[PDB]
């Protein structure tokens, strides 16, 4: 019976945060700082996806070439044949043509 | 500083007094409040006085000192809702509890 | 004597400006100093409240990157080889132990890698967003106007008791010009406060102004945001990038 | 709490050590050093006699203008053949 | 090599403006082009259109489908149902029946079924705006 | 087609298409017509007559070629002499 | 406006109150249930429900219709054909009316840019603009304009007025300087020399009839008078008046910028002009 039989604890979450309270400032960087600086430039992640917004094959394809030199071993192995299999998937299967 | 108003009855009077004292002719019910410390002197007065000022949202509304005439004259009452009820006469069958 | 902050940029010809007290955090009793009037298209534009939904969903979500992944049927460790034979055997046909249908096996649709969800508004609908989260807390009777953020003691519990009662809110978004000119005794009390924050002019947006019950300007940066969000409406479609040189930009 | 400060851009020339493995080569060029002058000035780059060819770099300039680019005359005079042995 | 001077005056033309300028002002008007500006002081009707970045009056074209032609007047500021009565009783004698219409409160567009572009235009620079 | 390149993601052309058609602005594609240069000493005048056209595209050629190019295909071209540049723009449909 | 004082009497907007316009959220179909999903829209079991139906164009066997057809070269050298804005004459009698373009100045390809008239781009290779006669009839304006292409009927309009047309030659590099100048000041670059016309179009810009900016300006009162023969009109003489030595103004070919020189390394940062004085770099540039 996959049902838990006590409530669980209870989740505290603080929304006067530091993070939270200072969610958001820096959006308009651009806007209001005489565009010295984009907002896409205030986000932090991957290198190969500052800025930029892809499908799957299309992340795949960037992170092989923007960082694909320095990856590891099977894991560039694992990310060819990611890029092989998503190319015959999105260019040769579907319902829509 | 509760935030209950009850307008005065001798408010056409001391308004009246208070534009004289910023000044002053007859029909002082259009002078129009256009000069910025005109206004900034009037409903500052009223607000010393009073204790009622007119907000943020509303002080670009008065134009004419008919339209402050016209904004120190609705009772603003402030009470809780448990305090509204209450005192809305309620029948003899109706219980009200506040578990706050 | 006054403070009268005249609109310094043109109005149109249809709308006068819009008016506002101008108060002061010296006085634990003395609001009303001044009276400060307002550009009508920065502060009173139409309601919108779409626009607020569109900048506080883009706001929270362009940032945002997601790194959870999961493994493929491909990526998993082992099952390379037919666990049993296609026929002979009364068991189903399997062709890996690491497929989907297998305790153990890869996901077939989960999550995959970072993914970011990074996408620009036109900065019209962004800045037009801004101006209409100032007509909204002006309009709501929460903006209040200082002339400058310069407390008579640096502790916490002035600032909390003169929001108490001046009848702000739980919450308190200050805001100053700059980062470098921000007075000693606000940065200290509201350094330590969770619900009073402060932030400077360009630090300005739309979620913190949502999230925060009050918002306080001052009168420079009143002038800042007429100039920076009435620049705007009435400019060219770009050449290249504002950073760039122009004939009158900075 | 209080906003940490604003990002903002540096104020001058990044000039990445040549020695480094992980700067990438277009950073260290003599374009690199063009582009950061026309940014910054004289005050903030390079010195400004770097930003014309070089006698070498001038002789090869001057032989593609040769063989690509021809004067009016060898145009006009190719024009009017072209003309003539066409009429 | 180098020898820097000031002749920095025909860079200075070179560099374009990021406000789009006034219009300059004209003896007579119309405008060879048939621009003219919005009159002073502006005329008391219960609403009012704004103009454009570029001072021109906001009546666009509009087709979606391949065949819904319509034409949207746009910066529409005050009562629409005033300029919705108002647009109903000019397009009227040029169709015979109202137009079929579409006030939108909130953005303050106002939207006509079929191109009347030009006669919108030229009405509106009548009414002043 | 490939929908998704191996380099960069992006939608192809097929070349076949612009080898052989002519897409006019207003979504018209234009072609010659099959057998035109065949077997000329076996047909009539007047049938020779209607191979040397250029005949517009159906409906459905005519959305077929359009998913098999890309948006650089579909984009005003503003040449010196072009002959069909008067054909681009659609003159006075009533829908 | 009724509206902000409507958001008075209601609770304030927070981030718990917020909703997009009513049509901006069409809802995701996803295939659960009994109507979305059993079969999920694929059909029958055949070749497009397993998902492996063939390439667009393929008709299933027969020869497809994009291969029956003969190649023939509609589009055959559409990558080095030359290109050419049209800005009409009632498009620039708009920009001058509303103070986009002044014409108390020479107009190059710059000042059309900076007005934002006309858009062009270098790649797409577009070779500049070419002015149009529609809107000749009602064009009022004295004008300097310097447009790479002009109709007889556009020179005649300009002419009409007291104007002065030329018909320049930029390269693709050169037009790429002129169009977006700021964004090569930043290049480090020293200004290049613009190349004379290839052979295709030495013809046409060593012409006086089409105004070619390496004609003689000996034979131009011939051709001003011709036009002003042909389309009626008494030709005025630009000697006259007061903006003649603003309509007399060219600059000559090899040169991109109106005031400047090539060679010359803009300073955008202290706002200086570096001139080179080596005799070699003097000979290459003043080639
Ligand atoms: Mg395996
Ligand atoms: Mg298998
Ligand atoms: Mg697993
Ligand atoms: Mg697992
Ligand atoms: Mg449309």
């Amino acid at each position: 019976i996959g049902i838990r039989l006590t409530l669980p604890p209870p989740k505290v979450v603080d929304r006067w945060n530091e993070k939270r309270a200072m969610f958001g400032v820096y959006d308009n960087i651009g806007i209001l700082g005489n565009f010295e600086k984009h907002p896409k430039e205030l986000i932090r992640g991957p290198i190969w996806l500052r800025g930029w917004k892809g499908n799957e094959l299309q992340r795949c394809i960037r992170k092989r070439k923007m960082v694909g030199s320095r990856m590891f071993a099977d894991d560039l192995h694992n990310l060819n044949k990611r890029i092989r299999y998503l190319y015959k998937h999105f260019n040769r299967h579907g319902k829509f043509r | 500083r509760s935030r209950a108003y009850t307008p005065p009855e001798d408010l056409q009077s001391r308004l009246e007094s208070y534009v004289k004292e910023v000044f002053l002719p007859s029909n002082w019910q259009d002078i129009s409040l256009e000069d910025s410390r005109l206004k900034f002197n009037l409903l500052a007065h009223l607000a010393d006085d009073l204790g009622h000022v007119v907000p943020n949202s509303r002080l670009h509304q008065m134009c004419r000192v008919r339209d402050v005439l016209d904004f120190y004259n609705v009772p603003i009452q402030d009470r809780s809702k448990f305090d509204e009820l209450s005192a809305s006469n309620l029948p003899p069958n109706l219980k009200i509890t506040w578990s706050y | 004597e006054p403070v009268l902050r005249k609109v310094e940029l043109p109005v149109p010809t249809h709308r006068r400006p819009v008016q506002a007290w101008v108060e002061s955090l010296r006085g634990f009793e003395q609001e009303r100093v001044g009276l400060a009037d307002l550009h009508p298209d920065v502060f009173a534009t139409a309601p919108r409240l779409d626009i607020l939904h569109q900048v506080a969903m883009w706001q929270k979500n362009f940032k945002r990157i997601s790194y959870a992944k999961t493994k493929t049927r491909a990526e998993v460790r082992g099952g390379g080889r037919k666990p049993w034979p296609q026929k002979g055997t009364g068991r189903a046909r399997h062709g890996s132990i690491r497929s989907p249908l297998w305790r153990g096996g890869g996901v077939a649709h989960g999550p995959r890698g970072p993914t970011s969800y990074y996408y620009m508004l036109p900065m019209k609908v962004r800045a037009l967003g801004l101006k209409v989260a100032l007509t909204v807390k002006l309009a709501q009777d929460d903006l209040h106007i200082m002339d400058s953020l310069e407390l008579p003691t640096g502790d916490p519990q002035y600032l909390t008791e003169l929001a108490h009662y001046r009848r702000w809110g739980d919450s308190v978004l200050l805001v100053d010009l700059t980062h470098e000119e921000m007075p000693q005794s606000i940065v200290e009390a509201t350094s330590r406060l969770k619900t009073f924050n402060l932030i400077p002019a360009v630090g300005l947006n739309v979620h913190s102004m949502l999230k925060h019950q009050t918002l306080v300007l001052t009168l420079p940066t009143v002038a800042f945001l007429e100039d920076k969000l009435l620049w705007q409406d009435s400019r060219y479609r770009p050449l290249y990038p504002f950073s760039l040189p122009y004939s009158d930009f900075p | 709490y209080r906003a940490r400060p604003p990002p903002r851009r540096r104020p001058g020339p990044r000039w990445p050590d040549p020695e480094d493995l992980l700067t990438p080569r277009w950073q260290l060029g003599p374009r690199y050093a063009a582009k950061q002058f026309a940014r910054y000035g004289a005050a903030s780059g390079v010195v400004p006699g770097s930003l014309w060819p070089s006698p070498e770099q001038l002789r090869e300039l001057e032989a593609e203008e040769r063989e690509w680019y021809p004067s009016l005359a060898t145009m006009q005079e190719s024009l009017r053949v072209k003309q003539l042995a066409e009429e | 090599f180098v020898e820097s001077v000031d002749e920095y005056q025909f860079v200075e033309r070179l560099l374009p403006a990021t406000r789009i300028p006034d219009p300059p002002k004209h003896e007579h008007y119309p405008t060879p082009s048939g621009w003219q500006p919005p009159r002073d002081p502006p005329p008391n009707l219960p609403y009012f259109v704004r103009r454009s970045r570029m001072h021109n009056i906001p009546v666009y074209k509009d087709i979606t489908h391949g065949n819904r032609q319509m034409t949207v007047i746009r910066k529409v500021e005050g009562d629409i149902w005033a300029l919705q009565k108002d647009v109903e009783d000019f397009l009227s004698p040029l169709l015979g029946k109202t137009p079929v219409t579409q006030v939108n409160e909130v953005t303050g567009t106002l939207r006509i079924k079929g191109y009347f572009d030009q006669e919108l235009k030229a009405w509106l620079l009548e009414k002043g705006f | 087609l490939t929908y998704f390149s191996a380099r960069k993601g992006k939608r192809k052309t097929v070349k076949a298409v612009i080898d052989r058609f002519l897409r006019l602005h207003c979504g018209l594609w234009v072609r010659r017509k099959a057998g035109y240069k065949k077997k000329l000493w076996k047909k009539t005048p007047a049938r020779k007559k209607r191979l040397r056209e250029f005949v517009f595209c159906n409906k459905t050629q005519s959305k077929l070629l359009d998913k098999m190019t890309t948006s650089f295909w579909k984009r005003r071209n503003w040449y010196v002499d072009d002959p069909y540049q008067k054909y681009h723009d659609r003159t006075n449909l009533k829908v | 406006a009724r509206a902000l004082d409507l958001l008075r009497g209601l609770p304030r907007v927070s981030l718990a109150n917020l909703k997009p316009n009513p049509g901006s959220k069409k809802p995701e179909r996803r295939p659960r249930g009994r109507r979305r999903g059993r079969k999920c829209g694929r059909g029958h079991k055949g070749e497009r429900q397993r998902g492996t139906r063939p390439r667009l164009g393929f008709e299933g066997g027969q020869t497809p219709f994009y291969i029956r057809i003969p190649k023939y070269g509609f589009n055959e050298g559409h990558s080095f054909r030359r290109q050419y804005k049209p800005l009409s004459l009632n498009r620039l009698q708009y920009l001058i009316d509303l103070g986009r373009v002044d014409p108390s100045q020479p107009i190059d390809l710059t000042q059309l840019v900076n007005g934002r008239g006309v858009t062009i781009q270098p790649l797409k290779r577009d070779y500049g603009v070419q002015l149009v006669e529609e809107g000749a009839d009602t064009f009022t304006a004295k004008v300097n304009i310097e447009v790479q292409l002009a109709s007889e009927l556009a020179i005649a309009a300009i002419e009409k007025n007291g104007g002065v047309v030329t018909t320049a030659f930029y390269d693709p590099r050169s037009l790429d300087i002129v169009c977006k100048p700021v964004p090569f000041f930043l290049r480090g670059q020293p200004i290049p020399k613009r190349m004379l016309p290839p052979e295709e179009l030495v013809p046409y810009y060593t012409d006086a009839k089409n105004r070619g900016y390496l004609a003689d300006p000996a034979k131009f009162p011939e051709a001003r008078l011709e036009l002003a023969r042909k389309y009626g009109y008494i030709l005025p003489d630009i000697t006259k008046d007061e903006l003649f030595k603003m309509l007399c103004t060219r600059k000559d070919p090899r040169q991109i910028f109106f005031g400047l020189a090539p060679g010359w390394v803009v300073n955008m940062a202290d706002k200086k002009i570096l001139k080179p004085t080596d005799e070699n770099l003097l000979k290459y540039y003043t080639s």
